[PDB]
RNA sequence: GCGGGGAAAGGAAACAUCUUAGUACCCGCAGGAAGGGAAGCCAACAGGGACCCCCUGAGUAGGGGCGACCGAAAGGGGGAUAGCCCAAACCAAAUCCUCGCGGGACAACCGUGGGGAGAUGUGGGGCUUGGGCCCGGGCAACCGCCGGCGGGCGGUAGCCGAA
RNA sequence: CUCGGCUUAGUUUUGCCGGGGGAACGCGCCGGCCACUGGCCGGCAAGGCUAAGCACGUCCCGAGUCCGAUAGCGCACUAGUA
RNA sequence: UCGUUGCGGGUCCGCUUACCCGCCGCAAGGCGGGGACAGCGGCAGGCGGGCUGUUCGGCUGGGGCGGCACA
RNA sequence: GGCUGACUGGGCCCUUGAACGCAAGGGGCCCAGGCGGGAAACCGGGGCCUAGAGAACGCUCGUGCCCCCACCAGUGGGGGCC
């Protein structure tokens, strides 16, 4: 229902077309740090196909889409799909760290937290910092879930 | 004796309501439903089954009941079942170069319309026709020559 | 709806525009590498998932770009009917995908063509990615929709004796199951 | 045999549309055959039921300076008979290749360890008698891999054969 | 869908190539000899494979109202040779 | 004329990244100029013996000119 | 002086075309419909007679409560006979 052409009108400088907003490094790996206690604690997907059909399907509570996917119209749906189905989602710079950080032995271009076992609180305050950020921006507010 | 399904030949509007009797592909699914048979086991059985057919023809029906009553009873041998018993797939060389990929069977046109209908098809068989010189190509001009034939022989 | 429903979204209404955006920049630098380049991964990865692809060992994607236009008819320099001396309009039966797929074979000696698609345009060249399997690779031989191409062979002891094992063992059973009804 | 490029002479009692002819010829690409093949079919309210090839439909419909001339298809009778898979839905690495060692008809495969592919999705599942999804019951389960052991037959030299 | 072209029996109606425009989604889409509307009927394109039954003759075997050294293959022969 | 053809501002002005032209550079890329014009593809009109195919009838005090005694 | 027969639908015959095949064109004799002139008879299907004349395909017009267009009906359109 989100109409790309307005949500991806303004790209940004050295990023792909649909990076929205600018994450900074210590907000990246805060988010990859959650993906790992969700990992081993509560519960998480790895991989388009999956992270698409859970941010479908309701049961995701914060997505993270890389900004190296080399083909971006791989993964250009998915912050359409977070902004329509009202999901948190933050960025981050390496499918490979974040193939890591979902534990397997292959880069992933996005991945969701399905429950965060002992990275609530955390979840929270990431999600906090990407929605100040999305201020500074002038997207609207993505509140948790 | 295996039996051999016997169907209706299509009555055309041409014909004016004649209408006979023809073998068909294979057995119904409706009528090995009535024998109690599905596709996989009448064709473990050996018989010819097409499950595309919806007609189902009394006729075939006895003649099943009675071939499969004899089965059981032991009376009578199935042939071997009508499934694949051999499979070869050759190599396949050079498919783009004669056009056996997607673009080149679309150029050929067998995407839209049928293998007998294509131009290459067409080509190839009127080329057969004129070598051979078969039923029409073995005189050129043969119509046109019936043509001018009757209207003086009919004036 | 699978992520691939998501991705074919690029190449149509509701995406068009965005996508040639990027694709103005995209064509510059495709522009100015060689015709034929073989890429990591397809630019259209569930277009290249209907036509078979996967990213196994021995699986090739081409990237090919050519000329658009009629191909280059001649006129004659000889006596001809008029009928037969046009040059304008007149175009080859052949598709220039075909022609894609032909120049990718050329340039990869010994895999084979599985299928291609259309890619992109712009004012003078067309863009096709071209699909090849290795019908040596250990990885192809065995797949189910490569074996159509690389060859297969089932020795015919085997799957005889398998249906007459099948057969008996049905009889076997019908004798049971099904005379009694058969006969009432 | 398959794909592509592709004439003219002659005929039309001249000749250009046309035909000759998608031929001659050229370029490229396969197999012991190739191509085709499994209904977004044909029919007409009655029904056929993948495909190829043969006989016919038929020089009929139709195309055409409606001239020369060109020219089907459905249907019927035969040869033969065969049906399946990839992608997706759903699960999410349960997967595949290679190599070392031990076992295992010299095989497949099994255990183990290293490497490669693989979340941009390996694999499972699915193929009109649509499927996925949920529930219940039953094996005659189903589907694949190897071609070891034994036997028979035939071929690639020959032997016997009446008066 | 439209324009140009080659082809086709395909004719306001065959297939395809090139230029330009360009869908929908199973409550959908396609076909039923001009187009549209309604009914009825038939199906599910734009992915891949598939034995048998059919072409041919370097070659092997058999036959012949075939020719019989100017005939018959150009060559019955140190013939595709001089 | 359709497309390539994009970005601003009020049919017009501007811009550069498209595209084109030249220089340097192995390449990567850099410099300068032009610039959504040009060039290029499709379609359409004009000029077009540059090139291709043809036709240039008959009667006849021989053919030709003449005439039509060609209806 | 009065009119439009230079008429509508058809047939047969003569000539072009000798005896002896063979277009178009032209003329004659009539039947039916409905007319004009005339008291009536009778005449009128152009010009007192013998010259002024044109196939196929295509297009156009006139005509019919006309026929057909692909499973059925309708609408627009196309074709058909004279
Ligand atoms: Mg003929
Ligand atoms: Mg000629
Ligand atoms: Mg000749
Ligand atoms: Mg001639
Ligand atoms: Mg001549
Ligand atoms: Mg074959
Ligand atoms: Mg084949
Ligand atoms: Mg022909
Ligand atoms: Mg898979
Ligand atoms: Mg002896
Ligand atoms: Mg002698
Ligand atoms: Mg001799
Ligand atoms: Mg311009
Ligand atoms: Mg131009
Ligand atoms: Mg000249
Ligand atoms: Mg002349
Ligand atoms: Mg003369
Ligand atoms: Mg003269
Ligand atoms: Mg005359
Ligand atoms: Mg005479
Ligand atoms: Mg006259
Ligand atoms: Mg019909």
């Amino acid at each position: 229902t989100i109409d790309p052409k307005t949500f991806y009108a303004n790209p940004l400088p050295g990023k792909p077309f649909y990076v929205r907003f600018e994450v900074p490094s210590d907000v990246a790996e805060k988010a990859l740090e959650i993906l790992s206690i969700a990992r081993q604690t509560g519960k998480i997907k790895k991989g388009t196909n999956e992270t698409t059909k859970a941010v479908e399907r309701g049961l995701a509570k914060l997505v993270l889409i890389a900004e190296d996917v080399d083909p971006p119209e791989v993964v250009a749906h998915l912050p359409l799909l977070c902004e329509e189905k009202k999901v948190p989602y933050v960025y981050v710079p390496s499918k490979e760290k974040l193939g890591k950080a979902a534990g397997i032995n292959v880069a992933a271009a996005a991945a969701v937290v399905i429950e965060a076992g002992q990275a609530a609180g955390e979840l929270e305050a990431l999600v906090n910092k990407i929605n100040e950020i999305r201020a500074k921006h002038g997207l609207n507010a993505i509140p948790v879930r | 004796m295996i039996p051999k399904p016997v169907v209706q030949v299509p009555r055309s509007i041409k014909s004016g309501g004649v209408t006979k009797w023809k073998e068909g592909r294979g057995f119904s699914l409706g009528e090995l439903k009535e024998v109690g048979l599905n596709a996989e086991q009448a064709r473990l059985l050996g018989l010819p089954v097409d499950t595309r057919r919806d007609s189902v023809w009394p006729q075939n029906v006895e003649a099943l009941r009675k071939w499969l009553i004899e089965v059981l009873e032991g009376k009578a041998t199935p042939p071997e079942p009508t499934l694949p018993k051999v499979v070869k797939v050759k190599r396949k060389r050079g498919r783009a170069f004669r056009g056996l990929t997607s673009a080149g069977r679309r150029s050929r046109g067998l995407i839209s319309t049928r293998f007998r209908e294509t131009h290459n098809y067409k080509f190839k068989k009127k080329a057969k026709e004129r070598r051979l010189k078969k039923r029409h190509e073995a005189t050129k001009g043969l119509g046109n020559v019936l043509r001018i034939s009757r209207i003086i022989n009919e004036s | 709806p699978s992520a691939y429903q998501y991705m074919a979204m690029w190449y149509r209404k509701v995406g068009r525009e965005v996508h040639e955006r990027l694709m103005r920049s995209v064509l510059i630098k495709w522009r100015k590498e060689p015709a034929i380049v073989r890429v990591e991964r397809p630019f259209r990865l569930e277009r290249a998932r209907k036509l078979g692809y996967k990213p196994k060992q021995g699986v090739v994607v081409a990237r090919v770009r050519l000329i658009r236009g009629p191909f280059n008819r001649r006129r004659p320099d000889s006596g001809r009917r008029p009928k037969r001396m046009g040059v304008y309009g007149i175009t080859a039966w052949k598709s220039w995908r075909q022609v894609a797929e032909e120049r990718a074979a050329r340039k990869f000696p010994g895999l084979e063509v599985l299928n291609s698609y259309w890619v992109a345009d712009d004012g003078i060249y067309r863009y096709f990615e071209v699909i090849l399997i290795d019908c040596n690779q250990p990885t192809i031989q065995r797949d189910p929709l490569y074996s159509g191409i690389c060859g297969r062979e089932v020795p015919r002891r085997r799957l005889a004796r398998r249906l007459r094992e099948r057969q008996r063992k049905l009889i076997e059973h019908l004798k049971k199951t099904l005379l009694p009804k058969l006969k009432g």
